RNA sequence: GGCUCAGGACAACGGUUGCACCCCCCGCGGCGGUCCUAGCCGGACACCGCUGGCAACCCGGCGCCAAGACGUGCGCGCAAGGGCGGGCGCCCGGGCGAGCAGCGUGACGCAGCGACGGCCCGCCCGGGCUUCCGGGGCAUCACCCGGUCGGCGCGGUCGCGGCGCGCCGAGGGCCCGACGCCUGGCGGAGAAUCAGGGUUCGACUCCGGAGAGCGGGCCUGCGAGACGGCCCGCACAUCCAAGGACGGCAGCAGGCGCGGAACUUGCCCAAUGCGCGGCGCGCGAGGCAGCGACGGGGAGCGCGCGAGCGAGGCGGGCCCACAGCCCCCGCCGCGGAGCCGAGGGCAAGCUGGUGCCAGCAGCCGCGGUAAUUCCAGCUCGGCGAGCGUCGCGCG
C-alpha cells in the first residue's frame, strides 16, 4: 500500500486520534526529518495549519520499528541490550539481533507517531481522567458497592518508631558489651603481651 | 567435570555406618552444610524414621520437624536434613525424652538417654587458634563454633565444656597422659581408653597409644582423639565402657539372643 | 579466548601433545592495561569483575602517587614528570609508560618545602635543591589502581646514576 | 538430574602428598564503633486505558500508580595496596617442622553497609592446580625438540608457572626404547574361564572424565567458555500474503536409514529424592503397568484299584494413586513334548527304495545291487520346556 496511519496524541489533556494519507507530494516536507523534529501542521489545512507537532516515532511498511540514533533511512540489524527500545528479554543478561527501521523519515513509513506542542487558538476534537490517585504519603500530602481506596505508603505510625527505638538500642548495648569484654580481657593478660588495634580518637 | 556443587546422594555411595536398605530406593538424603559434615554426622530424618519409628515418611518427618518438636541444644530445627553428630543434645520435650549422640563399639551413632542435670551442656574438642579481625584471639572447634576471648591456658587438641543455655565456657580438660579418650573415627571407633605414649613425627602426624580399661592395647593418629574427662568420664557413656568384643564371643551373644 | 592453560605446549621431550577438551574460563587471560603518565584529560581507572565477585581496577591514566624518603621517614604526594628507566625495554620508557620498577622523577617542591637544610643524606639534598628527584615504583598498576614507591638511596641511586649519566 | 563414548595414549584415570601460590552460594557460629527531610527522601518502568503497524515472528506512541526494585543517603575512622620496625656460628609465644601472622608509625585513597542494618571472619561441601608410583601396540619408526631447556624483569591470572612478552645463555629427551605412526582406544571398581600359576574383556548400574551437527566467541551469575542460554562461518532443514522469520532428540515415547541384531507415540507423583515453600505444588528423575524363549529359579503332563488333584471359568476379600498379578474363601471343572542322533570318536539296529546318480559327512569316511552312514517306516538313545546351527573368548 502507499498511505500513512499518522496517530496524533495530545499529552496535555490525555487525548489521541488518527488518520490516514493519501499521497506524498503532500507529506514531502515530512520526508527527510527525524525525531523529536518540529513539523508544523499546516501540511494538513484540514483543522491542523498553524500547530507545532513533534514527531516520535512509527513503523515501516513490514512492521519495523524506528531507533533514535541510526540516522538512516532504510532498517538495519544491531545487537540490542538488556533494557533497550524494541526487544523483550527473557534470560536475564541475554542479547538479540534484529533489524529496525532507520530513524530518519521517508515513503516508505505505514504508520507516524506524533504528539502536538504548541497548537493555534483553534481547538479540535483530538480534560484527563486520573484512573487511579497517588499511593505514597509525600505525594498525597503535596497534594491535596464497595468504598475502594489505594494503601498509604511512607507513613511513620507507632510501631515503626518502637522498631527504630528498639534497634538503636540494641546496636548501642552490643557495643557496651564488646567494650566491657575488651575492657576485662585486657585487665587480664596482666603478664602476657598484647596486639589489638587500638580505637582512634 | 561438573560446572557447580553437588545437590545429590545416590544411596549406593552413602556412607556405611549408615546402614540404609540397599533396595530401599535409588537415591538417599544429602544433608546440608552445618555444625558436622557429611562423613561424620547423620541426617536428621534417619534418626525420626528409620531409628525411633515416630514417622513412616519424609511428609510426616516434614510435618514434625515443622511444629518444632524436635530440640537440637535448645535450638528447634525445622529442617529434615540438619546434620547431627558427637556429643549432641537431642531431647524431645513432648514425650520427656533427651538423649546424646554418641559412637557404639561397632562404630555407629547411638541415643544414650541422660538426665536433667547434665543435659544443659556439652562438650567440644577444639581444633585451631587464629587470629582474627583486629589481631583478636579466637577458637574453633569440631562443631563449627567460635569464642572470641578465651583463656591463654587452653590449647589445640583440649576438650571445653561451653553451656548450651547461654554458650559460655566453665572449665577444660588439658590433652596429656592419663586422661581417659574415646575414639571418633577409623578402625577403632567407639572405643574408650587411656593415654599412654604420644610420638610425634616432625611434618606428619601424630600417633597416639592408649591401654582399653581390659588390657588390650592399640593404635590411632590424633585427629580422631577426644578427651571425654579426666579418669572417669565427665559425660554419660553407652552400657558397655567401649569394650569391643572379638567375634566369637559376638557369636555367643547372638546365639544367646536366639 | 586469551588462556594460560598448559595443553597448548609441548612436553619436556619436545613432543606434541593431544587437545583432550575445549576451552575452559578458569584459564583465561585479558589484554594489558598499559598505564600512562599523564604528563576531557584526567585521571581514570576502571574496574574488573573478577571471579567470585571480586573487583580489580586498572589504572590507564594517572599523574600523582605517594613517594616515601625511608631514611628520614619523609612521605609526602608528588607528581610523576617523566619515566628515565626501565630495565625491560626501551619502548617502554619511550612510551612513558608506568610499571612497577620503573624509575621515575617526581618533583621536589613537596619535599623541599621543609628539610632543605637539615644535614640528612648529602646525594637526596643536592636533588632537592634542583626540580626532580630520582624515584622507584613499587605498587602493580593494572591490579590495584595506584603508583606508589619510594626514593632511591644506596648502592642502586649510583647504579641508576652511572646507568643513565653517559646518556 | 538425565543421555552417549566421538575425541584424547608420560594425557584422562587409580592410590599417595600439598597450597607458607588459591576461589567458594546455601547452611551453622560469631562479629557488628563508618571522617568531611530520618515521625521516614526522589524519579521511573512493568501490568493496564487510548491509539497503531505486520502473512506470521514481533513490537511502536501518549497516559496517572507500588516496592524487601533503582538512586541519593543520617552514622563513635575504616576497604585494597605502599615505606620503615629481630639476629652476629646454629639450636634450646597467636602459631609452626619451618620469620609465619598480627600490630605500631609515616604517607595515599574514601571502597563496602545504612528509608524495617550487614559489610567482615571461621567451619562445611565443591572446585583449581600440584608431589611419588602405575598407566596399549609397531624398530620394514634410531635419533628427536628450537618457547624447545634454564636465568633475569614485567604483564596477566583467584593463584604458582615459558602462561605471554623483551634480554641472556645454551640446553633438554633417548635401546631401562625417545620421536613418529596405528588403534573396530574412555579409565577404574570389576566380568568370563578354572588344580596352582594364569589368559581375554571391561558401551552399560557406583566413581571420575569429555560432548551436545563441525569450528569458534560471549553475557548473566558465587558458580557455565552453558547449548531444552545468545552471536558468527560451514553443512543440512522449515513457513512465506516473497519483503521477511526460524531449528538443533548422544532426554522420554515414536519415525526413516543401516545392520545379523534390539520394546508402548501408556498411567502417576502414592513410595526414594530434588527445587520452592507452613498444613502443598512440580518433576518422561523415579514408580506402576504393557511387549519380552537375552537369561536365571521353582512345579507338571499321575498314583493305584478309588479317591484325589491341578490348569481353566464365575463371584467375594486382600493389595493397588486407579487397575492388575501373587495369596485366601466358595461353586463348576481339558492333563497337552519337542529337538538332535543310532559305523568310530560317542550312549543308542530290521524292512523298502536309489545305484560314485541324488545325497551324507566338524575328522576318519559312505554311496558303482544286503548301502549298519543317502531317502522313508518300525524300534531304540541323550537332554528336556527346552533342543539344535553360526561367530567370538577361556579351557
Ligand atoms: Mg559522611
Ligand atoms: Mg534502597
Ligand atoms: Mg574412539
Ligand atoms: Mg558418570
Ligand atoms: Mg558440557
Ligand atoms: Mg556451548
Ligand atoms: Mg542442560
Ligand atoms: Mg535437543
Amino acid at each position: 500500500g502507499s498511505f500513512c496511519k499518522v496517530n496524533i496524541s495530545n499529552p496535555v489533556t490525555g487525548a489521541n486520534k488518527s488518520l490516514m494519507i493519501e499521497d506524498f507530494r503532500k507529506s514531502q516536507t515530512i520526508h527527510g526529518l527525524r525525531m523529536a523534529s518540529e513539523f508544523d501542521g499546516a501540511a494538513l489545512g484540514e483543522e491542523y495549519a498553524g500547530c507545532t507537532f513533534r514527531i516520535t516515532g512509527g513503523n515501516d511498511a513490514q512492521g519495523f520499528p524506528m531507533y533514535q540514533g541510526v540516522l538512516k533511512s532504510q532498517r538495519a540489524r544491531l545487537l540490542l541490550r538488556q533494557g533497550a527500545k524494541c526487544y523483550l528479554h527473557r534470560r536475564n543478561g541475554e542479547r538479540k539481533r534484529k533489524s529496525i527501521r532507520g530513524c530518519i523519515v521517508g515513503p516508505d513509513l505505514h504508520a507516524l507517531s506524533v504528539v502536538l506542542v504548541d497548537a493555534g487558538d483553534k481547538t479540535l476534537p483530538g480534560v484527563v481522567p486520573k484512573r487511579l490517585v497517588p499511593k505514597r504519603a509525600s505525594k498525597i500530602r503535596r497534594l491535596f458497592k464497595k468504598l475502594k481506596y489505594p494503601k498509604v505508603q511512607r507513613v511513620v505510625t507507632d510501631e515503626k518508631y518502637a522498631r527504630k527505638q528498639r534497634v538503636i538500642a540494641e546496636k548501642k548495648e552490643i557495643m557496651r558489651k564488646s567494650l566491657q569484654q575488651l575492657e576485662e580481657y585486657k585487665a587480664l593478660l596482666s603478664r602476657m603481651g598484647k596486639q589489638h588495634n587500638i580505637r582512634i580518637y | 567435570m561438573a560446572r557447580g556443587v553437588r545437590k545429590h546422594l545416590k544411596r549406593l555411595n552413602a556412607p556405611k555406618h549408615w546402614l540404609l536398605d540397599k533396595m530401599g530406593g535409588i537415591w538417599a538424603p544429602r544433608p546440608t552444610n552445618g555444625p558436622h559434615g557429611l562423613r561424620e554426622c547423620i541426617p536428621l530424618i534417619l534418626i525420626l524414621r528409620n531409628r525411633l519409628h515416630y514417622a513412616n515418611t519424609y511428609a510426616e518427618t516434614s510435618m514434625i520437624l515443622q511444629d518444632k518438636n524436635v530440640l537440637i541444644d535448645g535450638k528447634p530445627r525445622t529442617d529434615p536434613t540438619f546434620p547431627v553428630g558427637f556429643m549432641d543434645v537431642f531431647e524431645i520435650p513432648k514425650v520427656h525424652k533427651t538423649f546424646r549422640v554418641l559412637y557404639d563399639v561397632k562404630g555407629r551413632f547411638t541415643l544414650v538417654p541422660i538426665q536433667s542435670n547434665e543435659a544443659g551442656f556439652k562438650l567440644c574438642r577444639v581444633q585451631k587458634i587464629f587470629l582474627g579481625d583486629k589481631g583478636m584471639p579466637y577458637l574453633s572447634t569440631h562443631d563449627a563454633r567460635t569464642i572470641r576471648f578465651p583463656h591463654p591456658d587452653i590449647k589445640t587438641n583440649d576438650t571445653i565444656k561451653i553451656n548450651l543455655k547461654t554458650g559460655k565456657i566453665d572449665e577444660w580438660y588439658k590433652f596429656d597422659i592419663g586422661k581417659i579418650v574415646m575414639v571418633t573415627g577409623g578402625r577403632n571407633c567407639g572405643r574408650i581408653g587411656t593415654i599412654q605414649a604420644i610420638d610425634k613425627h616432625m611434618g606428619s602426624y601424630t600417633m597416639i597409644r592408649m591401654k582399653d580399661t581390659e588390657g588390650t592395647e592399640f593404635l590411632t593418629r590424633l585427629c580422631n582423639v577426644f578427651v571425654i574427662g579426666n579418669d572417669s568420664p565427665a559425660v554419660a557413656i553407652p552400657t558397655t565402657k567401649g569394650i569391643r568384643p572379638d567375634i566369637i564371643k559376638n557369636r555367643e551373644l547372638r546365639l544367646r539372643s536366639i | 579466548g586469551i588462556t594460560h592453560d598448559k595443553m597448548y605446549k609441548r612436553s619436556k621431550t619436545g613432543a606434541v601433545q593431544g587437545k583432550w577438551h575445549k576451552k575452559r574460563k578458569y584459564n583465561l587471560g585479558r589484554q594489558p592495561a598499559n598505564t600512562k603518565l599523564i604528563v576531557n584529560e584526567g585521571q581514570k581507572i576502571s574496574t574488573i569483575r573478577c571471579r567470585g565477585g571480586n573487583i580489580k581496577r586498572r589504572a590507564l591514566r594517572l599523574s600523582h602517587g605517594s613517594f616515601a624518603w625511608g631514611s628520614a621517614d619523609i612521605s609526602h604526594k608528588a607528581r610523576i614528570l617523566q619515566v628515565v628507566y626501565n630495565s625491560t625495554s626501551n619502548e617502554l620508557v619511550r612510551t612513558n609508560t608506568l610499571v612497577k620498577g620503573c624509575v621515575v622523577q617526581i618533583d621536589s617542591a613537596p619535599f623541599k618545602s621543609a628539610l632543605s637544610n637539615d644535614t640528612l643524606d648529602k646525594e637526596i639534598l643536592d636533588q632537592i635543591r634542583g626540580d626532580h628527584i630520582l624515584a622507584r615504583i613499587s605498587s602493580r598498576p593494572g591490579q590495584v589502581g595506584t603508583a606508589d614507591g619510594y626514593i632511591l638511596e644506596g648502592p642502586e641511586l649510583l647504579f641508576y646514576q652511572k646507568k643513565l649519566a653517559p646518556k
